[PDB]
RNA sequence: CGACUUUUAAUCG
RNA sequence: UUGAAAAAAU
RNA sequence: UAUCUGGUUGAUCCUGCCAGUAUUAUAUGCUGAUGUUAAAGAUUAAGCCAUGCAUGUGUAAGUAUAGGAUGAAACUGCGGACGGCUCAUUAUAACAGUAAUAGUUUCUUUGGUUACAAGGAUAGCUUUGUGAAUGAUAAAGAUAAUACUUGAGACAAUUCAUUCAAGUGAGUUAGGAUGCCACGACAAUUGAGUAACCAAUGAGAAUUUCUGAUCUAUCAAUCAGUUGGUAGUAUCGAGGACUACCAAGAUUAUAACGGAUAACGAGGAAUUGGGGUUCGACAUCGGAGAGGGAGCUUUACAGAUGGCUACCACUUCUAAGGAAGGCAGCAGGCGCGUAAAUUACCCACUUUCGAAUUGAAGAGGUAGUGACGACACAUAUUGGAGGGCAAGUCUGGUGCCAGCAGCCGCGGUAAUUCCAGCUCCAAUAGUGUAUAUUAAAGUUGCUGUGAUUAAAACGCUCGUAGUUGAAUUAAUUACUUUGAAUAAAAUAAGAAAGCGAAUAUUCAAGCAUGGGACAAUGC
RNA sequence: ACCUUGUUCAGAACUUAAAGAGAAAUCUUGAGUUUAUGGACUUCAGGGGGAGUAUGGUCACAAGGCUGAAACUUAAAGGAAUUGUACACACCGCCCGUCGCUCCUACCGAUUGAAUAAAGAGGUGAAAUUCUAGGAUUAAAAAUGGAUUUAAAUCUCCUUAUUUAGAGGAAGGAGAAGUCGUAACAAGGUUUCCGUAGGUGAACCUGCGGAAGGAUCAU
């Protein structure tokens, strides 16, 4: 479904590029799970630990700067002390004590 | 191209088809270097 | 290409191999391993010895090195001029 | 312009002159595929003289397959789906 | 139909 | 002062 | 071979074109003794397909009461993501050369490291069946694993926060240390097999840097995720690839944006004195596709289609309830058209895949058709006889009629041109005709054209972009010389052929280098 | 100062040439220094017609101007020379335009003229997926519901190419001997031609202004 190629993009003078083929795999995209742990089999066989939802977190010793409607989804740089892994991604939640 | 192995022609007809100072001077049937000697002179 | 090739074509082969152009339509792949497709085989191509280019199948003794930090160095041989990969 | 810079004009001045050639445009215009009875191809499958000269030339009209159109076309010789290949001059 | 002209073209009965 | 035309090819 | 000839006039000298000529590849008319080599449904319809084959695979070393080795089937494993076909797409896209990946990375292979055995079920096996049937499926009862698990002999790598810090042109970099999380072994394997990690294979795959494409102004302004910034997400991974906030930015006359192609690109081919013009679907490299889109599965690799799902459009079987299929694989049929071969045999060459020395392969080889072409080579045709252009001022008819003639023209009754008969002219197993490429063409002009009168100096001046710009002096770029590096085939080169040439290319870029006369950019 | 002489510049010209150039007429203060081919730059041309016509674009109140094809047709058209000559069958020459008769080609096209194949915004929306709920069956897990993502297919207006169209047409071109005139070539019997305006069966005629390509290089 969600590709990531510039096929589909303009030029830098504004161009439209003509399609000179179809979607390949290699572009794939994928819906972001949102973390508000299930695995996905990426390629080349890695798994990647996709954490759908979750409460608990190691850390060591009410703010999205991106998007305030996320305030609760977890992701990097989130501020609850500032989350430092990436959640959706790793599984788990990993931040230190501001 | 369409072949991998080689050809060639082993002959090439005049450009005037009748003169007769040549019809009598060729007179089974009427079927390089030279340049080479040339390049390097 | 969906996945890695496997076969080989004879004209696609190395030169050096020395394979003619009318044997057979097909070469044989050499499969991975210490030497890679190009440098292996499954003059007419301290002291070094060239492998690579022009200079491949040379023996004799370097004078010196030049080195340029934007691409590559050279080495200078007793006198011919190569990398330092050959 | 002649300078060893102006390679831009001369190659521009080319492409615009090379349109007056009667014989290179018709070769790049589109009439070889619409207005040439035969197309590009060689043959088609088909179904009184000027002042000096008098008689009577024995002629015949065909329908052609493919396109449609009705051209007149001679007959070989004396007391001579039809096959029709051009003349001596080229269109 | 013929006559006419190098032929014809017409014309003339 | 008025003064137009000469059937087709050899 | 750095080559021309006929034609405007009573005659001349021009401009200028038509015609003549040679050649390459397509078709086609007539004709055909051999040997060798060899193209062959691309153009028109990536239009439609009847039928048959094109992908299966077994060793002592997985599981075998269908215990001697052997052993079909089945489970499990591997592959079918390579190979083969086609050129519809596509105009800085793809492709070629060059550079990077300190911005990613598997599969295979190669090197290295890190409880005398436990637990259950399952196919083939047997039993019942079902519908017309698909490569159709339902029930029941057993039995194994290198199938699936648990479990121990004791680490490896991920995330995070802090810190010590040597290669490389260049790294808070490889790496070490602290605490945390995550994951967690070297089959409870078989007569070789296995997990995690490191490296190579790997110059490889994939992204990406620079330079380079045909015609068009009767396309002049174009772009709003558009151009950049922050932060996240997603990705194998960089990045507006995406989301939220912020900014107004990006391109263009040095041709942007847009349009056309009867456009897949390159290596190459045809022809050329030098310079160039035209072609390149098609041997090899890269790209893209499987009737049209789209969405996915499995895996190490697919947006796979000789895999699936849905819609559009078709094809097929049907017992009428239902059911499958994708020839642009090999043969072969239709349709199309001027235009293109056998419904052959075999894995014996080359090579690939497999549990592997065996099996399989319409890849591949062999055989068949095959005046596409090419080389050598018997002894008979094709066109022509006014000129161009070699060849009769021979004989019969026809009478501006039939006709011939690529052009000049010949024929109006005594034709060197018509239709015949004879003879000789060119080439010859070939030779006519039509179309198109190139040369001729100095009739497209850089080398190289012309512009008083033959076609052609804007009515005139100003003026932006462009181009071109006097002499003079003891940092880049351009230029120039050498190298490096540079797929083969082909070109040329050391009967057509075939096989180690230093074989040299092969330009446009890019790297290093000696020089600074002629140049451009600021100092 | 005005007139007469010399010297050196700028300007409009003229005379000779055994030279240079050209096809020649002629040019010479270039039309010379050009196959012994390159001083700098801009514009234009590619046999004759169709044609400066069609379509499209744009400027003007309009007449019109600027940009500007193709189909098709044809072996010549043209230049300079052997008092003017477009004549050489040689003026009993050549030639122009309208009309009459056949055939062909493109263009327009009341007939709301259409029709077909391909491109953007809005509506409907299969299917498969990500998540979620459910858990028949034997923690696993199937039918099924719901919300996202990607989106085929289809509908509505709009953007490129290919086709059918009759009254209504309107041009051009080709074919020995068909009509009406005398327009042009001699001073062609009113010198000719260009622009423009008007009239006219037709060549054309007349007004204003140019040009000699004039029949005058001259008082
Ligand atoms: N070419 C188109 C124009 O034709 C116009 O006119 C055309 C006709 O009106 C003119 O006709 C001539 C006529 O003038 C003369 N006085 C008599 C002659 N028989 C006609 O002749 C014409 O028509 C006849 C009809 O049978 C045809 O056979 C003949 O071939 C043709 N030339 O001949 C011309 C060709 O058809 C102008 N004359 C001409 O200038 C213009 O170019």
């Amino acid at each position: 479904g969600i590709t990531r190629d510039s096929r589909h993009k303009r030029r830098a003078t504004g161009g439209k590029k003509n399609s000179m083929q179809k979607k390949k795999k290699n572009t794939m995209g994928r819906q972001p799970a949102n973390t508000r742990v299930h695995d996905v089999r990426c390629r080349y066989g890695i798994i990647k630990r996709r954490a759908l939802r979750l409460e608990n977190g190691n850390f060591s010793w009410v703010y999205n700067a991106s998007d305030n409607d996320f305030v609760n989804t977890l992701v990097k740089g989130a501020i609850i002390a500032c989350i430092s892994s990436r959640p959706g991604q790793t599984g788990s939640v990993e931040g230190y004590i501001l | 191209g369409r072949c991998l192995r080689n050809h060639s022609i082993t002959y090439k007809t005049p450009k005037v088809p009748y003169e007769r100072e040549r019809f009598d001077a060729e007179l089974k049937n009427k079927k390089h270097m030279r340049t080479i000697a040339k390049v390097m002179l | 290409a969906r996945g890695p090739r496997h076969h080989l074509k004879r004209l696609n082969a190395p030169h050096h191999w020395m394979l003619s152009k009318l044997g057979g339509t097909f070469a044989p792949k050499p499969s991975h391993g210490p030497h890679g497709m190009k440098e292996c085989l499954p003059t007419k191509r301290n002291t070094a010895m060239m492998i690579g280019g022009n200079g491949m199948g040379r023996v004799g003794v370097i004078v010196k090195r030049e080195v340029h930090p934007g691409s590559f160095e050279i080495v200078h041989i007793k006198t011919f001029t190569t990398r330092l990969n050959n | 312009a002649r300078g060893l810079h102006a390679a831009r004009k001369m190659l521009a001045q080319r492409r615009a002159n090379k349109w007056a050639d009667k014989e290179w445009k018709k070769g790049k215009l589109v009439t070889r595929y619409k207005c040439n009875p035969l197309g590009t191809a060689s043959h088609a499958k088909g179904l009184e003289t000027k002042q000096p000269n008098s008689g009577i030339r024995k002629c015949v009209r065909v329908r052609l397959l493919k396109n449609g159109k009705k051209i007149t076309a001679f007959v070989p010789r004396d007391g001579s789906e039809v096959l029709i290949s051009g003349f001596g001059r080229r269109g």
